[PDB]
C-alpha cells in the first residue's frame, strides 16, 4: 500500500510508456487494481477465522483484538486509493466491510463524540481530521442506502438493512 | 408498511419548484413559521398566505418570492413590487410574452367556436391539443382553463398531463377563491388516485401532500374530507415516515373535525392509532403546542392541565391559519377536557373551576348544567356547598350477567324439545 500510494499508475503503462511497462496488457488496468482488494480480502478471510477459532477465555483472544485496528486501518488506505471506476463496482463489498467494522459497536465511543463539552474538546486540524474519520462510517452509511437503490443484490441489501437498523 | 419502504430509500429528496428557499429570519412562534416554510414548498408557492404571513408579524420578505412569478396577475406583482419602491429594471419580459398570449388566445378562440359548433372528433381533439400547450403555459386565461378542462382534460400522455391539470386548476381556483371549481378539483383529484400511475416513489407522497393542502384549509363541509382523507390510505397521521415528517399541523384540525360532528367514544381509537403510532411520536416533540394537547390528556391531570390548555388558548386565537372552526375548538377543547376528568371523579367545586379558567362562579355553574343537559355528565349539584358531586360506583354486576347466560341456554333447551 505504501508502494502503491507512492506510485499512482507509473508501470501501468497507460500507453505513455511501453517499454518496459504494462499492467494494462495481460490484462485490463482496472481489474489489476480491483485484484489488490481482493488480495486484502484473504487477510480479511484469515483474520476472521483466528478469532473464530482462539478460545473465548485465553490471553491470545485479547491480544489478537489489537490487530482489528490494524486491518480497518488498510480498508482506509483502500477506501483511500480509489478511483472511480473501481468505488461503482466494489462498493457493495465495501459497504459490507465497513458494515463488518461497525456492527458490533459499543456505547463509550459515541459518548465521547457527543457529549464532550464543545467549548473544552477539540479545535484542531489533527483532530477534525480524525473525528470526522469516525462518523465517516454513518455518512457513508447514509449515502449507500440511496446507492444501493441501484442495485438488486438483496442478500446484501436486506443484511445491510438489519445491520443499520442495529447501528440506528 | 409496503409504501413506507418505497421512502425509506429516497429520504425525502421531494420534487418542488421553488426548490428550498422559504422567507428567513422569522420572529414569532418558530414552529408555525417553520411548517409555513415546508408547506410553502410543498404546495408550490403560496402566494395568498404571504399577506397572511405579514398579517401576524410584519417581514418585507414575500417581496423576494413575490417579484419571481407572473401568472399569479402580472399587474398585482407590479404594483406590489412598485408599492414596496423595489428598483428592479427588468420588467420587459411580460409585455412581449403577453402580447404573444394574446395573439395566441385569440387565434385559438376563433378555433375554439368553430370546433364546438362543427363537433368534429379529429377537430376538437386537435383544437384541444393546440389549446393545451397555451394553458399550461398561461392559466390566467383561469376560465379559459376552466372552459378547457369542464370537458375533455384528457391529451394523448394521458396520466401527467392529467394529474398536473387538475392540481393545477384546484391551486388557481383556490387562490383566486373560486370554491366551487375549488370544491369540484378536490372530489375529482380523491377520484383520480386509484388507477394509479407508474407510482415510482416521489410521485405518491406528492399525491398525499396535495390532498392534505386542498383538504386542510376549511371552507364548506371539511369534516367529511376528513372522514375521506383517513381512512383512505389507511389511517395515519402525517402519512410519511422517515424522520423529518411534519405536516404538523393536520391532527390538530382533524381531533377537532372528530369532537364537533361525531361522538367521542372513538378518541379512544384516536389516542392508540394515530396519537402514540411513531409517525405522531415523531411530530409531537416537533410542537410542544400539539404535545401539551395529548399529554396532558393521556395523563388526567386536573390543575396544571387546564392552566396549560388555557395558556395554549392564547397562542391558538393568535393563529392566522386558516381554519374556520376556531373557538368550536377551544370550547370543545375545554368540554373533553372537563368531559374526561369527570368521567372518574368524586367531586368539583363550582368556584374552583371558575378562579382556574378565569369565568365567574354562575357562568361555571350554568356551563355544568349544560354538560348534564346534553347528557355528557351525571351528576347532584349540592345547592348550598357550590360543589357537584358525582356518584357512577355501581353497585352488583351478577344480573346483566345472568341476563345473558340463562337467556341463551335455556331457550336452546327449548328449541330441542321438538323433534
Amino acid at each position: 500500500m505504501d508502494i502503491l500510494f507512492a506510485n499512482p499508475n507509473i508501470f501501468v503503462g497507460e500507453n505513455i510508456l511501453e517499454e518496459s511497462e504494462n499492467l494494462q496488457n495481460v490484462d485490463q488496468p482496472l481489474r489489476v487494481r480491483g485484484c489488490i482488494l481482493t488480495l486484502v480480502e484473504r487477510m480479511d478471510e484469515e483474520f476472521t477465522k483466528i478469532m473464530q477459532n482462539t478460545d473465548p477465555h485465553s490471553q491470545e483472544y485479547v491480544e489478537h483484538l489489537k490487530d482489528e485496528a490494524q486491518v480497518c486501518a488498510i480498508i482506509e488506505r483502500v477506501q483511500r486509493y480509489l478511483e472511480e471506476k473501481g468505488t461503482t463496482e466494489e462498493i457493495c463489498r465495501v459497504y459490507l466491510r465497513r458494515i463488518l467494522h461497525t456492527y458490533y459497536k459499543f456505547d463509550y465511543k459515541a459518548h465521547q463524540r457527543q457529549l464532550t463539552p464543545p467549548e473544552g474538546s477539540s479545535k484542531s486540524e489533527q483532530d477534525q481530521a480524525e473525528n470526522e474519520g469516525e462518523d465517516s462510517a454513518v455518512l457513508m452509511e447514509r449515502l449507500c442506502k440511496y446507492i444501493y437503490a441501484k442495485d438488486r443484490t438483496d442478500r446484501i441489501r436486506t443484511c445491510a438493512i438489519l445491520c443499520h437498523i442495529y447501528h440506528h | 408498511y409496503d409504501l413506507t419502504t418505497r421512502i425509506a430509500h429516497f429520504l425525502d429528496r421531494h420534487l418542488v419548484f421553488p426548490l428550498l428557499e422559504f422567507l428567513s429570519v422569522k420572529e414569532i412562534y418558530n414552529e408555525k413559521e417553520l411548517l409555513q416554510g415546508k408547506l410553502d414548498l410543498l404546495s408550490d408557492t403560496n402566494m395568498v398566505d404571504f399577506a397572511m404571513d405579514v398579517y401576524k408579524n410584519l417581514y418585507s420578505d414575500d417581496i423576494p418570492h413575490a417579484l419571481r412569478e407572473k401568472r399569479t396577475t402580472v399587474v398585482a406583482q407590479l404594483k406590489q413590487l412598485q408599492a414596496e419602491t423595489e428598483p428592479i429594471v427588468k420588467m420587459f419580459e411580460d409585455p412581449e410574452t403577453t402580447r404573444q398570449m394574446q395573439s395566441t388566445r385569440d387565434g385559438r378562440m376563433l378555433f375554439d367556436y368553430l370546433a364546438d359548433k362543427h363537433g368534429f372528433r379529429q377537430e376538437y381533439l386537435d383544437t384541444l391539443y393546440r389549446y393545451a400547450k397555451f394553458q399550461y403555459e398561461c392559466g390566467n386565461y383561469s376560465g379559459a382553463a376552466e372552459y378547457l378542462y369542464f370537458f375533455r382534460v384528457l391529451v394523448p400522455a394521458t396520466d401527467r398531463n392529467a394529474l398536473s391539470s387538475l392540481w393545477g386548476k384546484l391551486a388557481s381556483e383556490i387562490l383566486m377563491q373560486n370554491w366551487d371549481a375549488a370544491m369540484e378539483d378536490l372530489t375529482r383529484l380523491k377520484e383520480t388516485i386509484d388507477n394509479n400511475s407508474v407510482s415510482s416513489p416521489l410521485q405518491s407522497l406528492q399525491q398525499r401532500t396535495w390532498l392534505i393542502h386542498w383538504s386542510l384549509f376549511v371552507f364548506f363541509n371539511h369534516p367529511k374530507g376528513r372522514d375521506n382523507i383517513i381512512d383512505l390510505f389507511l389511517y395515519q397521521p402525517q402519512y410519511l415516515n422517515a424522520i423529518q415528517t411534519m405536516c404538523p399541523h393536520i391532527l390538530r384540525y382533524l381531533t377537532t373535525a372528530v369532537i364537533t360532528n361525531k361522538d367521542v367514544r372513538k378518541r379512544r381509537q384516536v389516542l392508540k392509532d394515530l396519537v402514540k403510532v411513531i409517525q405522531q411520536e415523531s411530530y409531537t416533540y416537533k410542537d410542544p403546542i400539539t404535545e401539551f394537547v395529548e399529554c396532558l390528556y393521556v395523563n388526567f391531570d386536573f390543575d396544571g392541565a387546564q392552566k396549560k390548555l388555557r395558556e395554549c388558548e392564547s397562542v391558538l386565537v393568535n393563529d392566522f391559519f386558516l381554519v374556520a372552526c376556531l373557538e368550536d375548538f377551544i370550547e370543545n377543547a375545554r368540554l373533553f377536557i372537563f368531559e374526561t376528568f369527570c368521567r372518574i371523579h368524586q367531586c368539583i367545586s363550582i368556584n374552583m373551576l371558575a378562579d382556574k379558567l378565569n369565568m365567574t362562579p354562575e357562568e361555571a355553574e350554568r356551563w355544568i348544567v349544560n354538560l348534564i343537559r346534553n347528557a355528557r355528565l351525571d351528576a347532584k349539584i349540592d345547592s348550598k356547598l357550590g360543589h357537584v358531586v358525582m356518584g357512577n360506583n355501581a353497585v352488583s354486576p351478577y344480573q346483566q350477567v345472568i341476563e345473558k347466560t340463562k337467556s341463551l341456554s335455556f331457550r336452546s333447551q327449548m328449541l330441542a324439545m321438538n323433534i
